[PDB]
DNA sequence: TCGGATGTATATATCTGACACGTGCCTGGAGACTAGGGAGTAATCCCCTTGGCGGTTAAAACGCGGGGGACAGCGCGTACGTGCGTTTAAGCGGTGCTAGAGCTGTCTACGACCAATTGAGCGGCCTCGGCACCGGGATTCTCGAT
DNA sequence: ATCGAGAATCCCGGTGCCGAGGCCGCTCAATTGGTCGTAGACAGCTCTAGCACCGCTTAAACGCACGTACGCGCTGTCCCCCGCGTTTTAACCGCCAAGGGGATTACTCCCTAGTCTCCAGGCACGTGTCAGATATATACATCCGAT
């Protein structure tokens, strides 16, 4: 059992994400709301993902069920089948 | 006017109240009988038929069915008595 | 053209037309097929292809590389306008994001 | 006298190193915990293959430059160069996954 | 025992690049990128058909059904180009 | 329940049955249908109905009428973030907004 | 002439067996028809196409119960879950 | 029968009234053109949208039910015109 | 001594008056002429059905009161009350319905 | 803080047309029986996913100096809300015409369906070069000094 | 304006390596042919709502004048991310292991498609009537210049 895992999305990741985005200075409490939305999407994301491989009796989840879930969102993805 | 025991045994299972829900109609059921009477049944109050599936939503989303101030005067009341169903 | 040949090339195509046709009808859209609309089909997937493999070509080209990659695709895809439009919300794997600076961001004496 | 560069100058050469890039941003080994995470909260015992979690990082790095992007628009509304909260949660409800 | 089949538009992209590009090479990621491309873009218009003969109690998935559900799904210039060249195929075809 | 009377009636729910069997046969979704899918279709539909009507009867209720209309509706679906999370994109006719003024937008206590 | 079909009638009844009292518009009406409409057609056409990735050829119950998982927000889909299975059950005994 | 700059017909307290139910108070004096341009642009596509749609069925006349169809075709679904 | 109210107080009130109300807000008149001109643009003689001028109208008012609803919290956030286009453009961008 | 001024909520008559209810039938829904194939279930196998070291080291945390930028306040001179008189064109009503939407019936060319068939295309291997990368040199913004 | 030092960047060359592309094997899906039931094209007919016009009322738009709120620019202040230098740690690359379940095949059965007959639930139709729109009269909340 592991947890408090969200502080894995670090300082310099969060500033490189955003520095890609084409933004220059950030401030201190950006990082935190970052973290809340990242981990938001991923609820939804992995909610949608393990109800599809739920469905199909498969205890292990796979990059199609992934993006199907992606795609259901309105979120498609290339690049990894379908 | 604080009822005995008999007005807080459960008009359904004829249990006492443990963590008990207040409906808007003011009728009170127990956790373990409300769920059985909302997630088996019809989705009906028990005592006047009357549907707050809406309010149920509303109120566990946040869980906040339990009536805090009725269960700490029953724990106030009735500690061990309530502590007698807490073994399974 | 009446021929005994591939029913593609008979429509001078590249792209599978009796696949198409298949998908058209076990893919369950509707009962019935009719027998020019995975001709159609094949053709439009045609000219769509053609024409994103040309951007993403000319893009490889203008980068010195002689092979396409996805940084390729994504910038065919985003520098076009109606190719975006089609495809603007869609996001590419490994497909990085245009170079584009804010006007007011630029740096100033 | 060491060399010193005025701030700015260097964040502006990294917007171009970091466009003109392709590769993966946040450390992969955290984020596919954090994924085990999510999916452990969900229901235990799950298992990823190495596809299911690089398409998710994927999408998730796409999810967020576009949501850095919009930030970066409400921040110059503001006449400000310095993302702020508000920037953020202007931007989560206009593109409507909040309300 | 022998491994399942599975289908790719990859020999079809590849002839189309080389009849645009005959000197340029394409990897396996933007081939998968592609493939996915072309399932994506074939479902819009094959749903959009479907949905479009569902409308007017039709049965039969006719050419002028993939017609219109291209004029409805492509922006227009993209558009009138595909219904010009669809319409050379199909009367080629069936010529 | 072996009652050889309507499905509807049969299965205790109030939408019919044989009706929806029947688009879903004649919609075009699969060639072939499971026989226990529309029951359950059905009854997802009439929780999502008496949800809705029910909101709007307290809604028109406390606006003193007797009679729901697409005001009330509106009001019901929008009141409630639930049911407007799964109906955000829609519009109704004739439904109007929710009665409500930005915090900054309202004029200073002087 | 023909024939229209739709479930008036039955959202009627509904109403009148939630709340005993209170008519309802004919236009909001066509809004709960609309609305019956348009949720049958997201969970068929969600069902067909997860039906379809599992390279299934039927409709089954749990079909319908995933898509309703799926479509309707969390506590709404488990509400719909719980007594569409109970129907269901009711339905074969 | 052409018509001439009807996009005035969109008359200034058209667009104050629905402002007004768009929660403002305070109005900018050239609102007025890019919300009729913005106007302008939805239409056109949700026009083209319905007149192909009645193009498809060998019909001159669009009625409300291809218009709803439009509308849900763009993520824009509407309630209260059948189906 | 005439009466006159101070710039904003009647701005409220009518607000409140639109806001709990359900009325048509654009003459349909109008609306069915430049309805019938982008039409005649598209192709020449077609016919209306009063239900779908209804429609449209119905779908434009729903499409200006969302906008109005963001560009006004997109206005508000640059510390101002009045809605100026670079709010509309901007709320447009974010939006996604111009690119 | 306060007393007119004004728009708003409230109570009552009224009258009307959309709403709620009776009808017939008919057309779609229910029931019985048959057939065949889709799906479940047992087995199994082998692909891969989790867990595990262990050395390295690139990147993350931490500290610190400071100078760009956020932010509060001042002031103004503009732009716009407010109100009133004017004009205008929408909205309602009523009527008249008919083009075209909708419905019916008929005939057939289109298309589903099944058996035979053979080559298009995919699986597995081999290979030769396109680009990754290290190493070096010229170029090129960037900052301080006047 | 200028010029010079200093990191950062573009350009050029050699090495190499794995993967993009080509070739062989071959299995099964597209092809062809013919047949038959029918959805659809078409001709015909009807009659509804769409179109076009008229005239009247007045609701609303429009224009002007005005007074005032505030959008924006300027100024000053301070404070706190940025860039850089130093230290640490977990990411990471490579290798190794076990088993477990995803995927595959083969068998059996029972569950739904199909057919036919029969019959009543719902709907197009016609009719009564009161829920709510509309007007008029009230009291009351709220505003604003002025105390
Ligand atoms: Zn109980
Ligand atoms: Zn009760």
């Amino acid at each position: 059992v592991l947890r408090d895992n969200i502080q894995g999305i670090t300082k310099p990741a969060i500033r490189r994400l955003a520095r890609r985005g084409g933004v220059k200075r950030i401030s201190g409490l950006i990082y935190e709301e970052t973290r809340g939305v990242l981990k938001v999407f991923l609820e939804n994301v992995i909610r949608d993902a393990v109800t599809y491989t739920e469905h199909a009796k498969r205890k292990t989840v796979t990059a199609m069920d992934v993006v199907y879930a992606l795609k259901r969102q309105g979120r498609t993805l290339y690049g990894f089948g379908g | 006017a604080i009822p005995s025991l008999s007005e807080c045994q459960c008009g359904i299972c004829m249990e006492i109240l443990v963590e008990p829900v207040t409906l808007p109609c003011n009728h009170t059921l127990c956790k373990p009988c409300f769920q059985s009477t909302v997630e088996k049944a019809s989705l009906c109050c028990p005592f006047c038929r009357r549907r707050v599936s809406s309010w149920t939503r509303y109120h566990t989303r946040r869980n906040s069915l339990v009536n805090v101030e009725l269960w700490t005067i029953i724990q106030k009341h009735y500690p061990r008595e309530c502590k007698l169903r807490a073994s399974g | 053209s009446a021929s005994a040949k591939t029913r593609s090339s008979r429509a001078g195509l590249q792209f599978p037309v009796g696949r198409v046709h298949r998908l058209l009808r076990k893919g369950n859209y509707s009962e019935r097929v009719g027998a020019g609309a995975p001709v159609y089909l094949a053709a439009v997937l045609e000219y769509l292809t053609a024409e994103i493999l040309e951007l993403a070509g000319n893009a490889a080209r203008d980068n010195k590389k002689t092979r396409i990659i996805p940084r390729h695709l994504q910038l065919a895809i985003r520098n076009d306008e109606e190719l975006n439009k089609l495809l603007g919300r869609v996001t590419i794997a490994q497909g990085g994001v245009l170079p584009n600076i804010q006007a007011v961001l630029l740096p100033k004496k | 006298k060491p060399h010193r560069y005025r701030p700015g100058t260097v964040a502006l050469r990294e917007i171009r190193r970091y466009q003109k890039s392709t590769e993966l941003l946040i450390r992969k080994l955290p984020f596919q915990r954090l994924v085990r995470e999510i999916a452990q909260d969900f229901k235990t015992d799950l298992r990823f293959q190495s596809s299911a979690v690089m398409a998710l990082q994927e999408a998730c790095e796409a999810y967020l430059v576009g949501l850095f992007e919009d930030t970066n628009l409400c921040a110059i509304h503001a006449k400000r160069v310095t993302i702020m909260p508000k920037d953020i949660q202007l931007a989560r409800r206009i593109r409507g996954e909040r309300a | 025992r022998k491994r399942s089949r599975k289908e790719s538009y990859s020999i079809y992209v590849y002839k189309v690049l080389k009849q645009v590009h005959p000197d340029t090479g394409i990897s396996s990621k933007a081939m998968g990128i592609m493939n996915s491309f072309v399932n994506d873009i074939f479902e819009r218009i094959a749903g959009e058909a479907s949905r479009l003969a569902h409308y007017n109690k039709r049965s039969t998935i006719t050419s002028r059904e993939i017609q219109t559900a291209v004029r409805l799904l492509l922006p227009g210039e993209l558009a009138k180009h595909a219904v010009s060249e669809g319409t050379k195929a199909v009367t080629k075809y069936t010529s």
